[PDB]
Order: C-alpha cells, then structure tokens, then sequence
C-alpha cells in the first residue's frame, strides 16, 4: 500500500498509465493491463512497445536503488525532524544518535524493507501465475487461461524476469541454507 | 554534424615527459603481461549481493577505516597517545578523527566538525575552529591527526594538522627488466554525441587504435550513458542490453587487427549495469575464443599490473566530487590528488556525492589502494591534465565526447625500472 | 494376640529380631551403584496413625538407630531418587525424580470377593488360600519365562495376600510405561463390580494364556469343584449360568436338577458346551474368572509407590511378612506364620544369632538364599 | 540424475538428520514452506476428523500428498529426476518448518505430532523390501531368529501372530527385540515374549521406528530453538517464520 505504482506514458497519445495489477477489469471484460491504453480514444497497445516498458522498468529500478543508497536519515523526534545524509558513529542502544538534539534516534527515510517491498510489488504487477491463482476469480481465470493471451503471457514472463534478476542480487534473491542450519 | 566537421583532429592538447615523434607506435600487445595487482586483499571480480546495509555495519566500516589509517599514521609519526575528541583539553593534545560538515550543505571553514573513532572517542563529534591553523586543506571524510586544545569542552581549536603519508611505490621484480616500453591509450565515456547513438567517437578511437597499435587500451564508462537525452526520455527502440552488447562487439571486433589488450572499466552512469560502488565487472558479454585473452572486464576501481607498472584507474569523477567540498587556507587539483593518494582510498569522500551509490562493506574490501600507483587514470568533467603528484603521474584524459563536440583521449608510455621515471612520456590528444 | 500388646513388643523385635544385616544387603545391592542405599525412600507409620516419608539413611547403623528410636508400626519401602529424600526440600523443583525401583505386584484376597464363597472381606481360610497358591505359580512362571526376570522375592502380606518384588537390575530401571506394559500383559481379569463377564478370550489363545490355563487346571478340580463348591446350590450356579450364553442355559438347568455333585455338574457343563464351536473357550473363561489373579495396575505402574516392607508386623494379625519359598509353596500356611507375640515369647525363653532360636529362622534362611543368588548374579556379571 | 543430482536422497522416508547445504531462492523457500504447512494442517485435520487407521484417512491423505506433490509412494524404477525434485522439496521444507516451529513449546509439540503422523502414514505405505532398505540405510539393523529356533517355538509363534497361516508362517522370518521397545505390541498381548525378547514378524515395528524418530526430532527442535538469534536478523525470513503458524492457506 505504500509502494509506487508503475507509471508508463503511452508513446502514441502520451497519457500516463498506472499499473498496479496484472489484470484489469472484471468478468469476461478482464484483460492484461498492458493490452489496451487507458485512453478510450487511444488504440495503441502498450504490449507493442515492450522494449520501452522494459527500459522504463530498468530506469525505475535504478531510481529506487539510488533512493535507498542515498542514505537519508530523519530524527524520530517530532520536535526535531533533523534530516541528514551523514551517519554519525555515536550510537545509542536503538541506533544512531541525532546530532541536532542529541536525544533521539535517526531512522532511515527509505529503509531496506521499503526497497525490497517496492521490488516485490514490481514483480507482483507482472506475476501472471500468481494473479491467476490468487487475485483472479473462477470465471475470470477460465477466460484468461485460454489462447488469445499466450503472447501477453510470454511478454509478462519476460518483464517479470527483469525484476526477478534484480531481486536475485539483493541481500534482503538467494537464501544460504548453510548459514541457517548448522 | 559539428563533430564530423572538426578541424583540430589529432592535436596534442597536453604533453609531459620525454619528447616523442609525431607518430606513436606500439608492440600490438606482443610482449605484454596484463593482470590485476596481486596484493593481500582479493579483487572484486564478481557480483556481490547488495541493497542490504545495516547502519551498524556502516558504523563499523567507517570506524575501522579511521582506526586503521590512524594506526598507520601513529606508527609513522611516533605519536604517543590519542585523546578522546569530545573531552575538554586545557593543554595541547593529539586527536585522531575524520572531517565533516555540521550541516547538509557544502563544507566551509565555519562548519567543520571532527568525528572520532569508536576506540578513542566513542564516535563523538566536536566543532572545529580553524582560526589558529595557518595552512590546511580539508574535505569531508578525511582522516586527520591534529594537535589542539579544547578549553571550553565544546570547540576544538587545532594548532597543527599532520600531513598525509602516501603508501610506498611498488618495487618491481626483475622478471620484466628486459621487456620493452608499453603503449597505453586510455579513453573515457561518453562515447557517443549527445544527440546520436551511433558511437562515432568510438569508431574514430578504434581507428586510432588500429593505426597506432597500442599495447593496452583502457576504456572507462559510461558505454550507455544514463544521462543521454535519448535514454532518459525513452526514445530507444532496442533494450539497453542490446545497445551495450553492440557497443562491446564493435570495440572488441574492431580492435582485432591491433591485437591490443582491452581493459573495460564500468561507470556508475552505465544504465544497463548494477548501480553500486565498488562496481563489479561487466558480465553480460562473452568474448569469442579469439579475444578471451585480450579482453579484461575489471572492477571500478582497478589496480592493474602491466609488466610491473602499477596503474590505478577509476571511472568515478573523484575530482569533481571532492572539489565541491574541499576547503583550503589558500593547484587545487594537485591538492585533491594528493589527498586521494594519502588517504589510500579510491573514494575517501564521506558522505559521498549525490550521484554515487556506495556499498560500504564492498568499499572497505575493494577501495583500499594497495600501493601508490605509477600512473593514476582519473577521468573528469574538469579539464584534461597530466600532473606529477608525489611521483605519481595522474592523467585526466577528459571524456571522448563533450556534449555535441568531440573530446580527447590520452596516450602514455610505461616501462618498469626506467631511469623514478616509470612514465616515459604522456600526451592528452584530441579525437 | 492382643493389639494393645503391640506397643510393648515392637521395640524388642526391632532390637533383637529384625534382620538388619540382610535387609541392608538387599537394599544396598552390593554397593555397585554409589548413593543407591543413600537415595532410597522409606516411610514410617507410627502410633496413632502418624505417617512420615522422605526418610533416607546413610548406612546400616543410621537405619538401625532411627528405627529403634521411632519404633514404627509400619515400614514401607519406596523408590530410589535422584538425591537423598531427607534433603528433598533442598533440591530444586523438578530436579527430585524417582529413578529406580523394584517391580512389585500386590495380590489381595479382598479383590476376589465377588468370586469366593467361604469367606468375605478380610477373612481367609484354608479353602480359599489355594487362589493365592495359583497366582504365585501363574505369575512367577511368566516372570521367569516371558520376561526373564531372575531374582524374584515373594512375601506374605500379613493378612489378605502376597507381594512380589522383582529385583533384577533390568527390572529396576524400567520406566513407568514399561511397567504399565508389563502389568497389562500379565492382566486378564478386567472389570469392576458392575460387569458380569470379565474375561473374553479371542479365537486364538495366546501362549501365555494357554500356560496360565494349564497351571489353573492342575488345581481347579480341588479348588472350585471340591472345596469352593461353586455349583453347590442354585444361588451360586446361577452365576456360572449367567456367565454363559442364554441359548444353553435352560438345557443346563434341567441337567443341574439331576446332578448330585458339583464335579458331575462340571462334567455336564463341559459336555453341553462341547456339543454347542466358537464357544469352545467358554469353560476356560469361567475358570479364569474364578482363578486368574487380579492386579491393581496402579500398584505396579507408578515408580513412587510405597509398599509394605518385608519382615514387617501386621498391625492387626501380628503375623510377620515372611518370604515364601517358591519350591515349598504348596506347604505354605498363612496361619502358622510367626506372630510378633510368639517370637517375643520365644526370645524371652533362652548376639547376631538370636533369631536362629526362634521360629523366624527358616524364613530368614529363604531370604538369605535369595540374597545369595542376587550376589552371585552381581559377581558373575 | 539429469544435471546436479546425486545419491543424497536414497529413500523416500527419512529421519531428517542432515540439514540441507544448498543455496535456494527466496521464492523456492516460500513455496516449500507454505506447501509443507498445508500438508501438516491437512494431516492434523484428518487426524481430528477420522481414525488414523481408517481407509478414509488414507485416501484423503494420499489425495493431499498428490495435490501438493510430496513423496508418498515408492517407485521401483530408479531415482528419476522428478522423484529427486520431490524428495528435495520434502527435505528442505521440513527444516524450514523446523525454523518456524521451534520458538514455543506448544508449537514444538504440534510440529512433532504432525510429523510423526505423516511418517507413520508413509511407513504404512512401504513394501517389505523397501521397508528393509530403509531400516538399513539408517543403521537401524533390524533383521533375526534362526530357522532352528523358529521350529523350536513354531507353535508359540503360530499362536502369537494374528492371522498367520501354517505354511505362510513357514514362509516368514521373525526378529528378536527387547520387550522395552515393543511396548505397544506387548501391552495388548499380540506378540510372544520369551526370556525378555519379543518375536516380531517382518504392525508393531513402526512403533519402535517412530519412537526413535520422535527422540531425534525433539532433540533437533531443542537445538533449533538454541540457534534462533542467527535467523531473526534475516528480515526476509522473519515475517514468514515468526508467523507461519498463523498463515492462511
Ligand atoms: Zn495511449
Ligand atoms: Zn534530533
Ligand atoms: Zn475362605
């Protein structure tokens, strides 16, 4: 609920398309989000410009990684709310001590969990199988589990591969079972 | 249009060392041995999981950086005891710490704070008053030792700022005593004009490489710039990986006649690569069997050994990053370069600039400078130069392309044991 | 015997007759395990029914002392604990655990009341003691053949029945679950006073049940058909009729109207049942319901159970809880067992050999033979 | 054995003694954890609803195992890649759930119970050959009476084992076990005891096996609870493991 949704500007009409789920609509009128533009007067299919969608996805991932590594810290005290990029070596039991008031802890503005959840959401908005099993209903699942959507399914799988690749490189896509069980 | 009709092709814009003929020729990488500098620490050669930094880990890494540099400096200067920065001091005491700014803006002489390490100061900070210091040069993240007094317990007044101590140079083995002088052509991105994606400057540079047949060609990123106007506005009809693959194929295949060892260094502006520093090497391209021994995908930063000559290189614009924060009492670039060499790190600035993502564990493991390099390649948006800083030849070849107009590259000759004149000659030349 | 005379005689016995040396040999088990005797629980019942437990002693001298000092009316032996019971208050909660104890069985004539006709409650007579005589053989054989327990001490309880102490080292380390398993394996007559048919054998007779029936048969004719006369009149044989299917009951009744002897009635019942085949085991079920031992699984299941000590004095009969020789079992007579008054009269009529001058001697001899066997097993092993 | 397989998973049933050493993905971790949670919850529900010896219990448990793709039946073919995959699933999922079900005694007990039930079912589906294979691979070394001693106690053995025919009995070989291990068999008098040893045919054996299993598993859970601080620091796995017991399936 706190994650940014995928914004893609239509190359033809230039209207923003907000993607928050794999599928849009209800009943037999349900189709993958990237099949039709959000503008009724626009006939352009974003699935045609999947190279552009891939590039925008990579740019967004870079933006979020940059936000995380900016390392912005804010004081948890309402009456201080000191915002600094510098992490001080002076720590209390709870974390870095704010050097403006010397009495409150500095919290990350964009913690690791935020970035992990953002990447997971970008994977979610392209997870065909998960959407079919969980999000979609029974009749909708039947309507979507036929041909006329195989190409869209393949493109969605390719797009999810990008987010999966990025997550595989995060320490917050691999679990070392040796470290867990000893 | 503007680039193709340029008239200053081949002009030598800067020169250093022994005068050479109007034409430079190399050995085509025949009697050449290129490797990564074999030091105690293992090099960065593969991706490391990132995006998970604990504040405690950052604290530990910064603290151990300060502690280790301070230990080396204490042994060198025969300092008896370090004192906690925060405690009051009526008499003169020696304090080890790192410099910083009391606010988020750019450092100035009235906003300097000294933060001590965990061992001697529990990480406490203290404001610094530079009124009694006659000469100084300070940048944030700089590990310093100062003699001073703190009469009020609230403001440290330095009276002496100990100078930096660079690492010793490399003592080459005799294995390369009989090897000839080696030619190195170094260029830095961007490689295409601001309004094109055709890599015309890269083609010209490849032609130069095949013409001069250098022994090593050091290409520093970006190779697919993230700030390229076409990239940002999403006008590209092909994926980023495809463009980068085409560029790398052009570079590798086009250099086949020259037989020149290619050293590819990634950049934080590479839109297709992992945005983290230290940057792992490129791994999306597999050279053909006939070019495997010629292509070296190295990490940013890199310390290379070429027949015993140690070349340090980084794609990061260190000079631009530190020039915006360095404060001095009264050549600025020489001061910054000496700071880099004396801090013994390829990125001593803390907090970093806004344009670089730093993983601090990887920074600790892969940014220490093993020795003081014979040549130090530091491309910058600032003007090109060839400087001699404490016996190290620091070369800024500029960038191959400067907006719509063509840029510059550099060519230098290195021989181990020459005369310390390991750099026979060096030249910044126009493309 | 005068029970008001109990407080007069108890000290002398505990001073000059109670076999303390052999008692310590028993409970000390050859000193192999350290703190074994020192961690044994005892309990005493004193005058006016005052009960004390968590009594432990350092060695034979301390036991002799504190016993001669207290003069208890009852002595019960309990488990060997993780620490000394005397200091159980000092042991951290949950760290005081019963760890080893002999495997014990209590057979009590009172539990046979619904199936004996000569006596009731605490009364016993020569006509009913044969039941105990059967039990000791049925059980002890199992314990010597099915489970392989080699050191078994049978002791008269003083009045209503007998106890068995199985003291093999293996039998002393058995968990609660293993004890409950052993008890249930040996147990056949299941049910209370509200159930009439207490034995329902399957089609297949388990070898153990076959051997128990074989042991029963040898005695059944004398016990049930001659002595007990379980078919004397209608009020009694109505029960046995109640224990068989109704189908033949009428057929039996007329036959029982023409029989003069209960042996004849048993022959007739066996013939009628044989003529009537799944019921071919019904006579065996009747024999078991009249002869097989009844075992209180609660007595043998729990490790912390306190059971009457051997060579105790029965507060009411005054008889000594004397060991029973397995070979001479057929000659055992619970009415000739020495009473405390008789053995004090014998003592005051003539140091470590005083008991050899009383009628207690052969029973201490049997106990000494049992302890000799235990010592041989401890050594040979 | 396609690409990266081995002899690491000989038999279907296992005591889960050796922890996995592989590097798996987060998606695989979550999928395995949830799948085994579904399996164990199904086991618990079927145990509450039906008698564990009932045929309905067996049918429903087989249906659940097939639906979630867990190893439940042997295969006298070889170690097929698919089979290997299934076994790997089982092995990893189990340990993951251990990490989930070691924080509180209650949880521990629950886990143990479900695991035991599942194991019993699987044993009940093992052919004698397979059974022996298992008993060997884990060094349980359960065999074996001689033929001469068998003839010596022929009648006793015949009357001991329920529903054993003369010739069929001649075709069977028994094992000698201390009676302390056959409690569940001796207690209802369904196995002959001679001189402290029970003569168990090739129904009760599962009990002994289970006893061993339970011992081991309890020990393991204790150790896992002792090694909890190392895992709590991994945020990725904290939402799952700390709340798996309260996960909607
Ligand atoms: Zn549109
Ligand atoms: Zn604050
Ligand atoms: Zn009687």
């Amino acid at each position: 609920r706190d994650c940014e949704r995928f914004k893609f500007f239509c190359p033809k009409c230039g209207t923003e398309n907000i993607y928050d789920n794999v599928f849009d609509g209800s009943g037999l009128q349900i189709e993958p989000g990237l099949k039709r533009c959000s503008k009724p007067e626009c006939d352009a299919s974003p699935l045609d410009y999947v190279i552009q969608v891939h590039n925008k996805l990579l740019l967004d991932i870079r933006r979020y990684i940059k936000k995380y590594y900016s390392g912005w810290l804010v004081c948890e005290e309402k009456t201080c709310q000191n915002r600094t990029r510098r992490l001080p070596l002076s720590f209390s039991r709870n974390g870095p001590i704010c050097q403006a008031c010397s009495k409150a802890t500095l919290r990350s503005e964009y913690p690791e969990k935020a970035l992990y959840t953002q990447l997971c959401f970008y994977r979610f908005i392209f997870d065909w199988d998960y959407a079919l099993e969980k999000v979609v209903s029974e009749q909708e699942r039947g309507h979507l589990k036929k041909k006329l959507f195989q190409e869209s399914e393949n493109q969605y799988k390719k797009l999810k591969s990008t987010v999966d690749q990025v997550l595989s490189r995060s320490g917050y896509s691999e679990v070392n079972l040796s470290k867990l069980f000893q | 249009q503007k680039y193709g009709s340029r008239t200053n092709r081949g002009e030598v814009v800067t020169t250093y060392g022994e005068l050479q003929g109007t034409t430079w020729n190399g050995g085509s990488g025949s009697n050449t041995n290129v490797e990564l500098f074999t030091s105690l620490d293992e090099p960065l050669t593969k991706m490391y999981k990132f995006m998970f930094q604990k504040l405690m880990d950052i604290r530990e890494v910064v603290s151990i950086k300060i502690e280790e540099l301070g230990a080396s400096l204490k042994d060198h200067f025969q300092i008896d005891e370090f004192t906690s920065v925060s405690l009051p001091a009526q008499e003169t005491v020696t304090v080890l710490g790192q410099i910083g700014c009391d606010s988020n803006g750019k450092l100035n002489s009235k906003s300097v704070i000294l933060e001590g390490d965990r061992e001697h100061s529990a990480g406490m900070q203290v404001p610094v008053d530079l009124s009694e210091l006659k000469d100084y040069s300070l940048f944030p993240g700089q590990v310093v030792i100062m003699e001073g007094t703190n009469s009020t317990g609230r403001r440290f007044v330095p009276t002496k700022l100990y100078e930096g101590v660079p690492l010793p140079f490399h003592q080459p083995s005799k294995e390369f005593e009989e090897c000839p002088q080696q030619m190195v052509i170094t260029a830095c991105g961007p490689f295409t004009t601001s309004d094109t994606i055709t890599y015309d400057a890269l083609k010209d540079l490849i032609d130069i490489v095949n013409r001069d047949r250098p022994d090593i060609c050091i290409l520093l990123g970006p190779f697919l710039d993230a700030k390229h106007e076409q990239i940002e506005n999403l006008q590209l009809t092909v994926t980023f990986e495809d463009v980068f693959k085409r560029c790398l194929k052009m570079i590798i295949e086009g250099t086949r006649p020259s037989g020149c060892h290619l050293v590819i260094v990634p950049s934080l502006r590479d839109v297709h690569h992992d945005p983290v520093y230290p940057q792992p090497p490129f791994s999306c391209f597999e050279p053909a069997k006939e070019d495997k021994e010629r292509v070296h995908f190295v990490a940013d930063p890199c310390t290379l050994s070429v027949n015993g000559v140690v070349i340090g290189m980084t794609s990061t614009d260190l000079l631009f990053h530190m020039g915006a924060e360095e404060i001095s009492s009264s050549d600025r670039f020489s001061r910054i370069l000496r700071h880099i060499l004396t801090q013994r790190s390829y990125y001593p600035l803390y907090p970093p600039n806004e344009e670089i993502n730093i993983d601090y564990e990887a920074l600790y493991s892969y940014t220490p400078m093993p020795v003081t390099p014979d040549v130090f390649i530091v491309p910058s948006e600032l003007r090109y130069f060839i400087k001699d800083v404490t016996g190290c030849i620091c070369i800024n070849p500029g960038r191959l392309t400067k907006g719509l107009v063509g840029g510059t590259y550099a060519r230098f000759l290195v021989k181990s044991g020459a005369m310390r004149s390991t750099c026979i000659s060096a030249q910044v030349v126009r493309v | 015997y005068d029970p008001a005379s109990l407080p007069d005689v108890l000290p002398l016995y505990y001073r000059r007759l109670f076999p303390f040396y052999q008692y310590f040999r028993w409970l000390n088990y050859g000193g192999v395990v350290k703190n074994y005797f020192q961690h044994r629980e005892f309990s005493f019942t004193l005058k006016d029914d005052v009960y004390v437990r968590y009594q432990s002693f350092n060695n034979q001298s301390e036991l002799e002392k504190e016993m001669q000092k207290m003069c208890p009316y009852k002595i019960d032996i309990g488990a060997v604990y993780s620490h000394r019971p005397s200091l159980h208050n000092t042991v951290k909660s949950g760290t005081f655990q019963a760890q080893e104890k002999e495997l014990v069985f209590d057979i009590d004539m009172t539990d046979y009341d619904d199936v004996r006709r000569c006596c009731s409650s605490a009364d016993i007579c020569p006509k009913c003691w044969t039941l105990m005589t059967i039990a000791v053989r049925i059980l002890d054989r199992a314990l010597a053949e099915d489970f392989g327990f080699k050191h078994r001490l049978w002791v008269y309880s003083g009045r209503r029945g007998v106890h068995c102490w199985v003291c093999d080292d293996s039998a002393r380390k058995l968990s609660q679950a293993e004890r409950s398993a052993v008890a249930e394996y040996l147990s056949v007559v299941k049910g209370g006073e509200e159930t009439i048919k207490k034995v329902q054998l399957p089609e297949t007779i388990h070898p153990f049940i076959g051997k128990s029936l074989k042991m029963v048969e040898r005695y059944f004719e004398k016990y049930a058909l001659v002595d007990q006369d379980i078919l004397e009149n209608k009020q009694c044989w109505d029960k046995v009729i109640a224990l068989v299917p109704e189908v033949a009951r009428e057929s039996l009744l007329r036959e029982f109207s023409k029989a003069r002897s209960s042996v004849e009635r048993w022959d007739k019942l066996s013939s009628c049942l044989e003529a009537t085949r799944r019921y071919s085991n019904i006579p065996k079920e009747i024999m078991l319901q009249f002869c097989y031992p009844r075992l209180d699984v609660n007595v043998s299941k729990g490790l912390n159970h306190l059971l009457k000590s051997p060579f105790s004095v029965h507060p009411k009969t005054g008889r000594i809880s004397v060991p029973i020789d397995c070979k001479k079992l057929d000659q055992f007579d619970p009415f000739s067992v020495p009473t405390i008054s008789l053995i004090c009269s014998e003592l005051d009529n003539v140091r470590t050999r005083d008991y050899k001058r009383t009628s207690l001697a052969p029973y201490i001899k049997v106990f000494e033979q049992f302890l000799d066997k235990l010592d041989q097993s401890r050594k040979g092993e | 054995t396609g690409d990266r397989k081995g002899d690491l998973y000989p038999s279907s049933l296992q005591f889960y003694q050796h922890p996995p050493t592989e590097n798996i993905s987060l998606i695989e971790f979550e999928t395995f954890a949830i799948e085994r949670l579904k399996l164990l919850k199904a086991v618990e529900n079927l145990g509450v609803s039906y008698v564990k010896n009932s045929e309905e219990y067996s049918k429903k448990l087989e249906l659940e195992l097939r639906k979630l793709k867990f190893p439940y039946r042997p295969l006298h073919e070889e170690i097929s890649d698919d089979v290997y995959d299934l076994r790997r699933k089982d092995h990893i999922s189990h340990f993951i759930l251990r990490l989930a079900y070691c924080q509180s005694e209650d949880l521990r007990r629950w886990f143990i119970q479900q695991e035991m039930d599942l194991f019993k079912f699987r044993f009940g589906l093992l052919t004698k050959e397979s059974v022996q294979e298992f008993l060997k691979l884990n060094d349980l070394q359960y065999v074996a009476i001689s033929e001469d001693e068998k003839n010596m106690h022929k009648e006793d053995l015949m009357n001991s084992s329920f529903g054993l025919s003369l010739t069929k009995m001649e075709d069977t070989e028994f094992y000698k076990v201390p009676f302390q291990a056959a409690l569940d068999l001796v207690r209802p008098r369904k196995v002959f005891l001679w001189r402290g040893f029970a003569f168990i045919p090739h129904k009760d054996i599962v009990s002994i096996v289970l006893n061993d299993f339970r011992a081991k598993l309890s020990k393991a859970l204790a150790l896992s609870a002792r090694s909890l601080p190392v895992v709590q620091s991994d945020e990725r796995l904290q939402p799952l493991l700390n709340h798996l017991s309260h996960s909607y399936i």
